[PDB]
């Protein structure tokens, strides 16, 4: 509703480490996938959230 | 000179703020062609007769 | 290839103003270009495939030594890739350009009495696709501009509704036209989808995938001119300028 | 009664000598109290709430 692709994406990710904290696996997994997507920029957050 | 890699951002998305006009010399230099010439011909021969 | 890798009409035009006849000529034999052939095609059925000959091919194909034919030899160049069997060109017109055969009257070449609605029909136009009927389309202006024949060339389209929505806007005479063009005339490039290297059934099909398939290769090889890499290296005439213009225009 | 005035400042303007002269000596100023004088590019894009 409101923020850009990067907050959008970040603060998602923040939020996948306080729901799944007995599981810290899947939050690095998706920061692994994000940093190589992320180079590209707001176009590879796109691709992240496709 | 070798060339230069910019990001894969910069391509995209890259701006640049440049006036992209050139002014003519002349006026300097048909105005005062013996001042200018003596200029110029000083400053580059400062710098040959030390190769 | 290199002709069907021209994605704007600078370059096209480009091309073709360094382009000489020569390369429109094929000097093989070819066969008949209509013809109702069976080919075998395995990949797909035990039976063979019938098919058609038609004159938009990659491979040479006989062709009528008037006019007639030099004018379709030189479409069927920049549609298919590859022309047709013209004998004994005399050595002067083979030397010219390919935009100076249809934009220049220095040629003994006489066009006056060319009909568009015929060649369309030879170069059998129902089966190209929209970038391969733009790339006609071209052609046809630039000899109707240095014919005169600029009406005959608008009521032929006026006959043909969608030739008309899709013709490419330019003159052939100013070259700020041809700069503002957005038009995209580019038959093989780079695939965003995903291109195996299975065969086609049809003759224009399997022979289209071979030059994309062979663009690509082309694409990755050391004869492909990269310029964010290596613009410095590139002569002064053939680096890309905003100032670039064709001779005369 | 209420109503909206837009202040643009005061300008002292000196009469028998040329208007557009002066007007350009308060053109330069002008342009330094909008922030417009020098090269700029306006982000007012993040100034929202929902």
């Amino acid at each position: 509703t409101s923020g850009s692709i990067i907050n959008h994406a970040n603060n998602l990710n923040k939020v996948i480490n306080h729901v799944f904290a007995d599981k810290p696996l899947i939050s690095e997994t998706m920061l692994k996938i994000l940093t190589i997507d992320g180079t590209t920029g707001k176009d590879g957050y796109r691709n992240w959230l496709d | 000179y070798r060339p230069r890699r910019f990001k894969e951002i910069e391509h995209t998305h890259g701006y640049v703020y440049r006036e992209l006009n050139q002014g003519s010399l002349l006026p300097l230099v048909d105005a005062n062609l013996k001042e200018s010439s003596s200029y110029y011909f000083k400053k580059l021969m400062s710098s040959i007769s030390n190769v | 290839m290199d002709v069907l890798s021209k994605g704007s009409l600078k370059e096209l035009l480009a091309h073709l103003e360094k382009t000489p006849l020569e390369e429109a000529i094929s000097y093989r034999i070819g066969t008949v270009p209509y013809q109702n052939v069976l080919i075998s095609r395995n990949e797909y059925y035990n039976q063979l495939y019938p098919d058609t000959t038609s004159l938009i091919d990659g491979v040479s194909r006989e062709g009528q030594r008037n006019v007639n034919g030099l004018i379709m030899s030189i479409i069927s160049y920049v549609v298919s890739g590859s022309g047709h069997y013209i004998p004994n060109i005399g050595f002067m017109l083979l030397r010219r350009s390919i935009l100076d055969i249809l934009t220049k009257h220095d040629t003994g070449l006489v066009t006056n009495n060319l009909n568009y609605g015929i060649i369309a029909r030879n170069l059998t136009v129902s089966k190209m696709n929209c970038e391969q009927r733009k790339r006609m389309l071209i052609c046809f202006k630039l000899l109707a501009y240095k014919d005169g024949n600029q009406n005959d060339y608008e009521i032929y389209l006026n006959q043909n509704i969608p030739l008309k929505q899709i013709a490419p806007n330019f003159i052939p005479g100013d070259m700020r036209t041809v700069i503002h063009n957005q038009d995209q005339l580019a038959i093989v490039g780079i695939p965003a989808y995903r291109l195996t290297q299975s065969t086609e059934l049809s003759i224009r099909d399997d022979n289209a995938k071979s030059y994309k398939l062979g663009y690509v290769d082309w694409y990755n090889s050391n004869s492909f001119l990269r310029e964010r890499s290596e613009f410095n290296l590139i002569r002064l005439k053939d680096r890309d300028t905003k100032y670039g213009k064709l001779n005369g225009w | 009664h209420a109503l909206i005035k837009e202040d643009l400042g005061q300008w002292p303007v000196e009469t028998g000598i040329s208007l557009v002269n002066q007007a350009g000596v308060f053109a330069v100023q002008l342009a330094n109290k909008l922030g417009i004088d020098k090269p700029f590019v306006l982000d007012a894009g993040s100034n929202y709430f929902t």
